[PDB]
């Protein structure tokens, strides 16, 4: 890990040359040495505030909502120094952490990054106050290249299908919890008795990974089938019959 | 521009003018002319003008106090019947919804191109308002005093039986300026039709 | 219809007002749908039992031919020595979707009144006519417990499906076309400060070349 | 908290024998036998008599008898007391109070 | 009072500060003092403190992780009861709804003009949190089998003792700690019923 970090005390011109210093070593390690680099750009929303100070230092006019007009280039200059090439077997992967203010996705920092990047991961506040530790919301967060990234040659054969079912059973799990408060806990349906216990096991056992608990992709899908031990066979409509017969009985 | 009264021309005007006849755009789709919106409009001449009223027309200051009140209670009850329906409404409020609808086509509507409503004098204006408020005051007693005990007036009694007196009210505005002293007599004559039917 | 003043912090307030009214409909939609599903299967239970009592009231009234044909005439004796009731009702309370529900409970108590009737001729064609009409009144109080459950649901599904259609067609499109007004009124001030700031940018250059 | 019955002659003698009848000498009897020469007004007031009583929970009435007093029971749109339509020995239960849907 | 997270003096503040006690105006309309609302407020200083907590106050961290749970599980249910009406919707979640009302008025409320509530020490603070969460685990298992409609005024002498713990003197050092031990064992007899 080659960390370098810029405090709030530090000069704000150094906050612009920090992602420039980040990727130009991360594309020396990926396109001049053959490593697989992963770049983490924390506090992105604090980067565009350091772009606003320099743009208003040379006496420019502002743009939409204060941020300058060329921010879609300056973000694309540091987001699109990624991907992998054909001449070498190196690669560079970006996870830019950014905090949208006041839960507004129409803000120009989480909107102009939605046109350059490839799908979001949505940390939620309602999950955090319930005090599961990683607050990753599964419903509004999709990975765009998730289809290409998994498979039998990559990680596993049933990974393309158990991820399609865990999200789908969580979707039917959500309105069942809202149904519990509107009619009653026992008189609703015999179907919703079983989805409601999975949501207690999906929240606490699967996505409430501990602070130091490492968990491989094989250890993840083992919990992925432990939660699908519930909902006996031919309820899981998304999983095909080939991969369902192999992994579900154990 | 665009019928928006939050405008630096209008908002700088209303700090200077004392009267403000706020016209409405919804009141011109339905042909309600003149389209003066009686809720947002105001005037600050009233305290200065009742001294004139206590000399010539000595009954009009308690009239507009109830005439503005019946248009006030109609607006709060209009939002009720558009959400929860008119079936659960009370009987002291269903009489309010009719006379305020009786005001909105008699009093406030005025066809400026006909020979009888192109210009009405002030005795004609105080004349038909002294009857429609007295009608609401008399139909108040038909629900209030005999409230629970007798199988009382549910006002469908009134609306199907007093339709001829309401036709005298709904056609009172048709007095062209060929009659001057007759209009005050007909104002008390249509009141006398309204006077006797509370006994009937 | 516009509600309040635009152009700061009313957009976030109206986005809170919209989000509450958006799922407030969907919560009330599931209430009105579970009430209708409770109403749909209670209709078939009325249908399958209102023809079933038509057989029981044909079977028990057939025993009325099995009845005074043997033993005289039960048309003045039984209608002249009745004082109190033997089978009564107790008004219990069911509940579905948070709506209180009246349900009638069977309650036989107190005495017999036609214990000594016939007794010298008949009395075995009677008191199985009792059992044919104690079972018939046992079924008919269960159907009365659903007949008063049927019409109280259609008074609570109509005053709920209006509140769905009041939120869906009045409250939300008043909030939605208010939120489209705060956006443009923000924009008409964001280009107003672009004219005042660019005027100073030109007046800082004209003052500069006057110095040069 | 008792059951009322209008029925007919052969109906009321079975349900009194079931044990649903009560003789209130103060107010009224809780049943009404209808013969061939009973006026429709007598069925009409007694339907209103049973409706205004507080202790009446069910009003049993034959649909063959309730067909002429159909206009009065179509005005009763409350939940309690429940009106029930029972078959006679002629013309059984066909088309009463399932007509709300 | 306004511009909650969209104000350039507040939006620049939240990127620098670690703790943020949001004073809410909805609680100040009902005169809830202090007016800190417990949802939008935060503290980044929860990892740096448990090394101190597991030395002195070893009980506190398992209380606070559930003390913040109860205040949110009531928050969604308050959006339920407002619309569909209080049919109480559950019994395992009704006990959370009133042990939160115990928290929002006895624990969280604090009138600073008294000679007792103007400063609460930590052993008076962790004492009230231990007692009012021991009512929450014991009445959770009590409905694993009774209903809170029985419990509410059957344990009314205990619900008065939990609401009256905030009146003790700040000079009662051992005596408030015995009172914490006294009121907790009295709930143990009632759950043994």
């Amino acid at each position: 890990v080659c960390l370098f970090l810029n405090l709030a005390n530090d000069p704000t011109i150094e906050r612009i040359i920090t992602p420039r210093l980040a990727l130009t070593t991360a594309e020396f390690l990926a396109y001049q040495c053959e490593k697989h680099v992963l770049v983490i750009l924390t506090d992105m929303s604090s980067y565009a505030e350091a772009l606003r100070e320099v743009s208003a230092a040379r006496e420019e006019v502002p743009g939409r909502r204060g941020f300058p007009g060329y921010m879609y280039t300056d973000l694309a200059t540091i987001y699109e120094r990624a991907g992998r090439v054909e001449g070498r077997n190196g690669s560079i992967t970006q996870i830019p952490i950014l905090t949208m203010p006041n839960d507004d996705i129409t803000h120009p920092i989480p909107d102009l990054t939605g046109y350059i990047t490839e799908g979001q991961i949505y940390v939620d506040r309602q999950l955090h106050n319930r005090q599961i530790y990683p607050p990753i919301n599964v419903l509004p967060s999709l990975s765009r290249l998730m289809k290409s990234a998994i498979g039998e040659g990559m990680t596993r054969k049933d990974h393309a299908d158990v991820s399609n079912q865990l999200y789908a059973c969580y979707a039917i799990g959500k309105d069942v919890q809202a149904m519990k408060a509107v009619v009653g806990e026992e008189a609703l349906t015999s179907d919703d008795l079983l989805y409601l216990e999975f949501l207690q096991k999906f929240e606490r056992n699967f996505i409430a990974q501990g602070p130091y608990e490492n968990r491989t992709v094989y250890e993840t899908l083992d919990i992925g089938w432990q939660l699908l031990r519930i909902f006996p066979k031919e309820m899981l409509k998304r999983i095909p019959q080939s991969t369902l017969s192999e992994f579900y009985p154990r | 521009p665009g019928g928006d009264f939050s405008d630096p021309v209008t908002s700088a005007t209303l700090g200077i003018v004392q009267v403000f006849w706020g016209l409405d755009k919804k009141l011109a789709q339905r042909k309600h002319f003149p389209s003066v919106n009686w809720l947002i409009s105001y005037s600050k001449y009233m305290r200065a003008l009742d001294e004139y009223y206590d000399k010539h027309f000595t009954e009009f200051v308690p009239l507009r106090t109830k005439a503005k009140e019946i248009l006030q209670e109609e607006e709060d009850l209009a939002e009720i019947v558009q959400l929860v329906g008119k079936a659960s409404l009370a009987e002291t409020d269903k009489i309010t919804l009719e006379v305020a609808k009786l005001i909105k086509d008699d009093f406030l509507q005025q066809n400026g191109y006909t020979p009888y409503d192109r210009f009405c004098p002030f005795y004609k204006t105080v004349g038909m308002l002294s009857n429609m408020i007295a009608f609401y005051d008399m139909a108040r007693r038909a629900v209030e005093t005999t409230a629970q005990s007798d199988n009382k007036i549910t006002w469908s009694i009134i609306r199907e039986h007093m339709g001829e007196i309401l036709y005298k009210l709904s056609s009172m505005k048709f007095k062209d300026p060929v009659k001057d002293g007759e209009a005050k007599i007909k104002a008390d004559y249509a009141q006398l039709l309204e006077d006797m039917q509370n006994a009937f | 219809r516009i509600e309040i003043f635009p152009s700061r912090m009313a957009q976030t307030i109206m986005k809170a007002r919209l989000k509450g009214a958006q799922t407030g409909r969907n919560l009330l939609k599931k209430k009105s749908d579970a009430l209708t599903l409770r109403f749909r299967q209670i209709l078939k239970k009325i249908i399958e039992t209102k023809m079933l009592m038509g057989e029981v009231m044909r079977e028990a009234a057939f025993s009325l031919a099995e009845a005074k044909f043997t033993a005289g005439d039960f048309s003045t004796t039984v209608i002249q020595n009745v004082n109190k009731a033997q089978v009564k009702i107790r008004a219990k309370k069911d509940n579905v979707a948070g709506v209180t529900l009246p349900v009638f409970e069977h309650y036989h108590e107190g005495t017999d009144s036609y214990e000594l009737t016939g007794l010298a001729r008949g009395g075995e064609q009677l008191a199985k006519l009792k059992r044919n009409y104690a079972k018939a009144v046992e079924l008919l109080v269960e159907l009365a417990s659903l007949q008063t459950s049927f019409v109280t649901l259609d008074e609570a599904i109509k005053i709920t499906n209006r509140r769905v259609n009041a939120i869906e067609h009045v409250i939300i499109p008043r909030i939605e076309r208010t939120l489209a007004y705060i956006i443009t009124e923000l924009d008409e001030r964001e280009r107003e400060e672009f004219y005042r700031l660019k005027k100073i940018q030109e007046k800082k250059k004209i003052l500069k070349e006057k110095s040069d | 908290k008792l059951i009322a019955v209008i029925g007919d002659e052969d109906t009321v003698t079975g349900f009194l024998l079931g044990g649903i009848g009560e003789l209130n000498k103060n107010r009224h009897p809780n049943f009404l036998v209808v013969e061939k020469d009973t006026t429709i007004n007598e069925i009409e007031d007694t339907f209103r008599q049973f409706l205004n009583r507080d202790d009446i929970g069910i009003i049993l009435i034959n649909q063959y008898i309730a067909e002429m007093v159909r206009h009065a029971l179509d005005a009763h749109q409350r939940s309690i007391p429940a009106v029930l339509e029972i078959p006679s020995k002629e013309h059984p239960y066909d088309a009463a109070k399932d007509s709300i849907l």
